[PDB]
């Protein structure tokens, strides 16, 4: 029955800025006998969820005071005066009056900083890889920032396409900036019937474009 | 003092059953109500349903999504819970977690368990190197890495140095290849002046295939 909506789904703010949350449910969540159970949960990179908010305003344990939990009814928002690096993942709301219990869709976190370029390295592949009969080309383009950025491969200053897929790391909650890695991959034999291998890197933050490359195959 | 670890997870075909559990310990594991709740790789987080404490008749409640395919319990005399699951789908495939329900709403979570539902049987992966390239173009700070190719299913694990090394180390998210097999690299920057005198392995651990590598990483 119930179904909680979260805004925005996505939130960039600047660090130290201040950061507003809605939870919105179908129905008062108001638990008959006593109070609302509306709570607040965060789960950041690679970390389970954690409490933040219990009640509405109840602040857990260890829980900065720039958090804090407002609203009634239907209507619940979770601001964060004071943004930093460390607040950075996806923020969560949990209705724990009526069962089925209900979980927000989810509102991510973005920090803003300022532009920075991302630093370009190439690796050619192994021998061990080589024996097995395939090989394995990767860019890596290291902590940079906007999220943005092209890369594209050269063999023999010969464009490639849809023989290379990238992944990208989440908003590091140190400096936050990303991290992206291409893996070219040719086989074995085609890899020996060229010379240059070259990773071209676009960014912001590059004035003009960076190229990493190797001969060797 | 509060532990809450679960288990269980792991690779089964579409249709079958898997029951997962949860260890607690630090508190009386009967005055709370227990949670399950799933969330699939990169999605939002899905609550499951819970089993009631004590005073309550350790009553169950489900999320219509499972209910009648998915029972939770629990053993008091171990402090320990339990989610059963059957003819599960491809969809079912996510981390679970479980958490205790009180006095301070769901104070406590388990670091999760991973479970895929597939008909592909599992593979250990290979793991090369991503060596310091030797002419380390114009730089004093060097990369270097693994590269952990062709694995099934997730997730894998990656530390360098039993842990000891964590600055500038980053693990990317794994890719599918058109094989069907994952792939993933994780690489490490430090001074080009000490590619002599320090070292550096990478600790690659899958588990679905107990698979353990300690590739050492050289220029
Ligand atoms: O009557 C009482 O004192 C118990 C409070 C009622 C709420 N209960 C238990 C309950 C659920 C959630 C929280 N929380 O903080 O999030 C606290 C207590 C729900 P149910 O009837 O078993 O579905």
């Amino acid at each position: 029955e119930l179904v909680m909506t979260q805004t925005p789904l996505s939130l960039p703010v600047s660090l130290g800025d201040q950061a507003s949350i809605s939870c919105r449910s179908s129905q008062s969540i108001v638990h008959s006998n006593g109070n609302t159970y509306l709570e607040w949960y965060l789960q950041k990179p690679g970390q389970s969820p954690k409490l933040l908010i219990y009640k509405v305003s109840n602040r857990f344990s260890g829980v900065p005071d720039r958090f804090s939990g407002s609203g009634s009814g239907t209507d619940f928002t979770l601001k964060i005066s004071r943004v930093e690096a460390e607040d950075l993942g996806v923020y969560y709301c949990f209705q724990g009056s009526h069962v089925p219990r209900t979980f927000g869709g989810g509102t991510k976190l973005e920090i803003k900083r300022t532009v920075a370029a991302p630093s370009v390295f190439i690796f050619p592949p192994s021998d061990e890889q080589l024996k097995s009969g395939t090989a394995s080309v990767v860019c890596l383009l290291n902590n940079f920032y906007p999220r943005e950025a092209k890369v594209q491969w050269k063999v023999d200053n010969a464009l490639q396409s849809g023989n290379s897929q990238e992944s990208v790391t989440e908003q590091d909650s140190k400096d936050s900036t990303y991290s992206l890695s291409s893996t070219l991959t040719l086989s074995k034999a085609d890899y020996e019937k060229h010379k240059v291998y070259a990773c071209e890197v676009t960014h912001q933050g590059l004035s003009s474009p960076v190229t990493k490359s190797f001969n060797r195959g | 003092q509060v532990q809450l670890v679960e288990s269980g997870g792991g690779l089964v075909q579409p249709g079958g059953s898997l029951r997962l559990s949860c260890a607690t310990s630090g508190f009386t594991f009967t005055d709370y109500y227990m949670s399950w709740v799933r969330q699939p790789p990169g999605k939002a987080l899905e609550w499951l349903g819970f089993i009631r404490n004590k005073a309550n008749g350790y009553t169950t409640e489900y999320s219509a999504s499972v209910k009648g395919r998915f029972t939770i319990s629990r053993d008091n005399s171990q402090s320990i819970l339990y989610l059963q699951m059957n003819t599960l789908r491809a969809e079912d495939s996510a981390t679970y977690y479980c958490a205790r329900d009180g006095s301070y709403a769901m104070d406590y979570w388990g670091q999760g368990t991973s479970v895929t539902v597939s008909s592909a049987s599992t593979k250990g992966p290979s793991v090369f190197p991503l060596a310091p390239s030797s002419k380390s173009t114009s730089g004093g700070t060097a990369a270097l890495g693994c590269l952990v190719k062709d694995y099934f299913p997730e997730p894998v694990t990656v530390s360098w140095n039993s842990g000891a090394l964590t600055s500038g180390v980053h693990t990317f998210p794994a890719v599918l290849q058109s094989s069907g097999l994952y792939s993933l690299s994780s690489v490490v920057t430090v001074p080009s002046s000490s590619l002599g005198t320090q070292t550096y392995i990478c600790n690659v651990n899958h588990k679905p295939s107990n698979t353990k590598v300690d590739k050492k990483v050289e220029p």
